RNA sequence: AAACUCCAGUUGACACAAAAUAGACUACGAAAGUGGCUUUAACAUAUCUGAACACACAAUAGCUAAGACCCAAACUGGGAUUAGAUACCCCACUAUGCUUAGCCCUAAACCUCAACAGUUAAAUCAACAAAACUGCUCGCCAGAACACUACGAGCCACAGCUUAAAACUCAAA
């Protein structure tokens, strides 16, 4: 018919889906350094996903890993272990003005 | 990011039990709330309690408490003017992000349309 | 029940499984697996013993055999968990669904219905 | 392939013969499961 | 199945620590377990004070035992660890490396929910 | 359009050209469109591989003096 | 060096000192800010009591105890008895959200003590005892 | 409003009429009261924009149909 | 009770500025939710009442975040009228 | 909706329970 | 005010109770329900509907028996308030909430919206609410009140539950 008509196909400019910083990585309860990056330094409270930026699957894995590590004797509950205070800050929260 | 609303309300087609039970429809109004005055509190009490402390120790003789008395009067004078300064800035919107009157005229131009035209 | 030394259904037909170390045989046996793996071996035995085509899993015979293995697992579960109301419901519902399968098999293929009852030890009962 | 991989691993399993030798070897070594993540998704292994 | 024993031992000298590990691995073998590996995570301060067997502990030796065992051995092993006075805290979990992580394509964005209310004029 | 596949890859590999689009000129040709036209010419010469037809196109433009700075 | 709001960790080698004393050696001011009273105890790093004052021991009674100025007065009283015993720098551990939570700290400073840190130890049960039923007002 | 001035001039130049301002209720449906009993209404209404400034249809579209006036509209 | 002390909820004072240290601590406890939690725990909130409060708080967050998103989207249009007089 | 129908049932049941207690 | 004053604060030891944060997640289960950790078992049905004549379940409260007991707490006692206060407010304490073994079988058990299959066009549609409908099936409804009642019957229920009327009365509800 006509060569200039549009053709049916999938979006070629579609951007790849975004991935969480832990996408494709194993979350172990023994890796307390990683888990400590997702708790409050002052209270040890687990951060919600709106602060951690994790997907639902990894927010759950991190949460379950933290709870297991805490009660098995690997991780403190009421504060972030001071050894891990100088690790990369991956959470979106600021406590100082 | 706004929390999800998919499957949260009791509706035909939604198998699960409702997550949310809003008493008002979750639909944006064309107005924002009015600026809620902050509860007032007593000020200058620190200086007031230093003056009254000297009075207690000096038999309520102002001659010995001149320095503290003047300090209490200065705090009230500064705080009295702070009443005028804050009020002026509060009306001007110097500290507010925007005034509810100004923010509502802007929403009047872009009213939420929950209906079809 | 099958012996614990029985190999898993996945590793029973790999070539050379009989010449591996004894330790490797323990790790691929029922002894080192969960109970669900033992039920897959039980299901296989009943299929060869009863059904004409042990590879057809969608026939009414295979479903009755699969459900009969689940029913026995619930009965063993409830023997240890007598206040587990959730699994008591699953048992009673499963028994009712096997009777509904047996009814439909009796109406369509009586010769196969008889072999299913003998093979599985089911005494068919007409409802009151 | 899983039976072959498993057949080699069994050579390094602990037995009553090498139990005393494997314990002392464990006490001399250290295993670290700790590592941190960055905002770019990069692993930061510990300084050891 | 494959399990992982997370073992916190009382801070002791090397000879008593080896005797406790040997005594613990033999307990697993007596119950039918096939022990695969033993890893030392190092002696460290506990995240909190732990009272065990009429004693207070602030430091412990962290060890891992990777092993295969029948499902009935777990319950019996937990009882054995509760009576060993040199064990501060011992937990048996299903080995994390058995669970295979499904692939993830990324974050599928969620559009704002639509048609929650009829379009009638209110 | 078929050429959108070529445009998507070009923007990924080489990014948007530092040259500015002039959408007022109805006959404007960007570096991407110049790339697409050369890519189409070489395809009509019988070449059918995609990864090979893309590398030869970059060379042709460099020979013609075009600046192609790979993004990464 | 830049200022760190995180306290020095015991056993590590810090350079911070207060009158030649390390953080682990500074006495502790325990402030219990209740809804109807405020109790302040200053103790040494070894848990030796040095001074105790509450709104009740300062002559306040009933609803006047549950006020800021009442806690401020209790702080000054504890600071005075503590300063006599050789205390200058104190670590503050405050538990409770009563009205004398902050006012009790001001009294410690007005009494001559220097606060080097503030710690909240308000008890939060992680699931614990059922509190009393709500009030109908 | 970006084109109010342009449209008003085009109408004057062709010898026709323009209404680019706020449309008061009843200009068409109540014209006899607003203008007089002998007022002649338009025989054709041309909309260069059919939406008002709150992105709804211009009221004159509905009222033009009420008064049986044909409408041309972009 | 079993944890180390002077780590949790501890803020150091700078240059004798105790007010800024207390405000920082209060800001920490608020953002982590401890202040509202302590207050809600003074009297027992029955589960039916807790579920109603959480529902109300979640619907308010959605509304408040959606109204805020619309304000930021429309704020650019608060510029002076470009077509004044027309 | 109002609870006026519930209120009638409430009174009936209250007076009934009280009658049963009295007799 | 009463109450306690072998009281209070710090520190240490220390549950048969309850389960911050995560959760801005929206999952599991037939429903009831289920959000500390671990492990074991384990989540019916390869058409659909279907038992009020059955079977198995079913929050909280409650009953029987033997235990535990921090805290909360009907009742009860004391303090206060009030014209009175058998309440609202404060304190103390019990049944009870917990476990085990049996009962009881009720909720605004309501997301008051039945299951399965399908549609978004025509007339879109009383109102409001959570847009309007189609096929098919079971269950249920027919003015108000009497009445979650009477009687009968069944039930481990004996001041109970389930099923459930009529007479008189009204012109409304
Ligand atoms: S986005 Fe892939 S696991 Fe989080
Ligand atoms: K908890
Ligand atoms: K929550
Ligand atoms: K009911
Ligand atoms: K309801
Ligand atoms: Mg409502
Ligand atoms: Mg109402
Ligand atoms: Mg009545
Ligand atoms: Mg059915
Ligand atoms: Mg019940
Ligand atoms: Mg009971
Ligand atoms: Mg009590
Ligand atoms: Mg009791
Ligand atoms: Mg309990
Ligand atoms: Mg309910
Ligand atoms: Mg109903
Ligand atoms: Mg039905
Ligand atoms: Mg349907
Ligand atoms: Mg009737
Ligand atoms: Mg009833
Ligand atoms: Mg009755
Ligand atoms: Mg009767």
């Amino acid at each position: 018919s006509n060569e200039d008509l549009p053709i049916s196909m999938e979006n070629p400019y579609k951007e790849p889906l975004k991935k969480c910083i832990l996408c494709g990585k194993h979350v172990d309860y023994k890796n307390v350094q990683l888990l400590s990056q997702f708790v409050s330094p002052f209270t040890g409270c687990i951060y919600g996903r709106h602060i951690t930026g994790l997907c639902g699957k990894k927010q759950k894995e991190i949460t379950k890993a933290i709870k297991r590590a805490q009660i098995m004797g690997f991780m403190p509950v009421t504060y972030k272990d001071p050894a891990y205070l100088k690790d990369p800050k991956v959470c979106n929260i600021r406590y100082r003005e | 990011a706004t929390p999800s609303l998919r499957g949260r309300l009791a509706r035909f087609g939604n198998p699960r039990k409702p997550v949310l039970k809003p008493n008002k429809p979750l639909i944006l109004a064309n107005r924002v709330g009015e600026r809620r005055r902050e509860k007032g509190e007593a000020t200058c009490i620190t200086e007031m309690s230093v003056m009254m402390a000297c009075w207690k120790q000096n038999e309520f003789r102002d001659d010995a408490c001149r320095k503290e008395i003047q300090g209490f009067l200065d705090c009230a004078a500064r705080a009295q003017e702070a009443r005028k300064m804050r009020s002026i800035q509060e009306t001007l919107g110097e500290s507010g992000s925007l005034l509810p009157n100004k923010l509502n005229k802007l929403l009047q131009r872009f009213p939420n349309k929950p209906y079809l035209s | 029940d099958p012996p614990p030394s029985t190999l898993l259904k996945d590793y029973q037909n790999v070539p050379g499984i009989e010449k591996v170390d004894d330790v490797v045989k323990r790790l691929l046996s029922l002894e080192m697996a969960n109970k669900k793996e033992m039920l897959k071996i039980k299901q296989e035995q009943f299929m060869k013993k009863i059904v004409a085509n042990p590879e057809d899993t969608r026939s009414l015979e295979a479903r009755i055999i699969a459900l009969s293995v689940k029913i026995r697992s619930y009965e063993e579960h409830l023997e240890k968990h007598r206040k587990d109301k959730a699994h008591k419901r699953y048992l009673l519902m499963s028994i009712d669904q096997r009777k509904k399968m047996l009814k439909n098999l009796r109406n369509t293929n009586y010769d196969v219905f008889e072999k299913i009852c003998w093979g599985l030890g089911i005494e068919y009962t007409f409802p009151p | 392939r899983e039976v072959l991989q498993l057949q080699e691993e069994v050579k390094n399993f602990i037995t009553r013969e090498n139990l005393e030798a494997r314990v002392e070897a464990a006490l001399d070594s250290r295993k670290n499961y700790n590592w941190a993540i960055t905002r770019e998704g990069l692993v930061v292994r510990p300084q050891r | 199945p494959r399990y992982e024993l997370a073992l916190i031992l009382k801070a002791m000298q090397r000879p008593e620590t080896a005797a406790t590990l040997k005594r613990t691995i033999e307990a697993l073998m007596d119950r039918g377990a096939i022990v695969r590996d033993l890893e030392n995570l190092g002696e460290r301060a506990l995240p909190y004070r732990i009272s065990a067997h009429s004693q207070q502990h602030n430091r412990g030796g962290y060890f891992l035992v990777d092993f295969y065992a029948p499902t009935a051995a777990v319950e019996s092993m937990v009882e054995h660890l509760s009576r060993d006075i040199d064990v501060i805290r011992g937990n048996i979990v299903k080995h994390p490396l058995t669970q295979e992580l499904k692939e993830c394509e990324g974050i599928v964005p969620v559009p704002l929910a639509e048609k929650l209310y009829s379009t009638k004029k209110r | 359009y078929h050429e959108d596949r070529i445009r998507a890859k070009f923007y990924s590999v080489y990014g948007s050209g530092q040259r500015a689009f002039d959408l007022f000129n109805p006959n404007f040709k960007s570096t991407c469109q110049r790339f697409v036209e050369k890519y189409t010419e070489l395809q009509k010469l019988g070449e059918t591989d995609e990864e090979k037809l893309f590398v030869e196109t970059g060379k042709a433009l460099l020979a013609e003096g075009v600046i192609l700075r790979r993004v990464g | 060096t830049k200022f760190s709001i995180y306290p020095p960790i015991p056993g590590e080698e810090s350079s911070l000192r207060w009158a030649g004393k390390k953080f682990e050696e500074i006495p502790i001011a325990h402030i219990k800010a209740s809804h109807n009273n405020t109790q302040i105890q200053v103790v040494s790093a070894s848990n030796e009591p040095l001074a105790f004052a509450s709104c009740g021991t300062e002559g306040f009674r009933n609803a006047k105890k549950g006020t800021g100025i009442a806690a401020q007065t209790a702080g000054i009283a504890a600071a005075a008895r503590a300063k006599q015993k050789g205390v200058i720098h104190i670590r503050v551990v405050v538990k409770g959200l009563g009205p004398g939570r902050l006012s009790a700290m001001h009294g410690l400073i007005m009494g001559g003590l220097e606060v080097i840190s503030i710690t909240d130890n308000t008890p939060i049960p992680h699931x614990g005892c059922r509190p009393r039923k709500a009030r109908k007002l | 409003r970006q084109f109010s001035y342009l449209i008003e001039n085009m109408a004057r130049d062709c010898g026709e009429y323009a209404h680019t301002r706020y449309f008061r209720g009843g200009m068409l449906t109540n014209a006899r009261l607003l203008f007089g009993p002998t007022v002649r209404l338009p025989d054709l209404i041309i909309f260069l924009h059919t939406l008002n400034n709150i992105f709804e249809p211009h009221v004159a579209v509905r009222d033009a149909a009420k008064m049986n006036i044909p409408t041309v509209g972009i | 009770a079993k944890h180390l002390k002077f780590i949790a909820r501890t803020v150091m004072v700078q240059e004798g500025n105790v007010e800024s240290a207390y405000r920082t601590l209060n800001r920490i406890l608020t953002m982590d939710g401890l202040i509202e939690d302590i207050k809600h725990r003074r009297y027992y909130e029955k589960p039916c009442r807790r579920r109603q409060r959480e529902s109300y708080e979640r619907c308010r967050r959605i509304y408040n975040m959606e109204m805020a998103r619309k304000i930021n989207f429309l704020m650019r249009k608060n510029r002076a009228d470009p077509w004044q007089g027309c | 909706k109002n609870v006026l129908k519930i209120r009638r049932r409430k009174m009936n049941h209250h007076k009934y329970r009280k009658l049963v207690k009295k007799t």
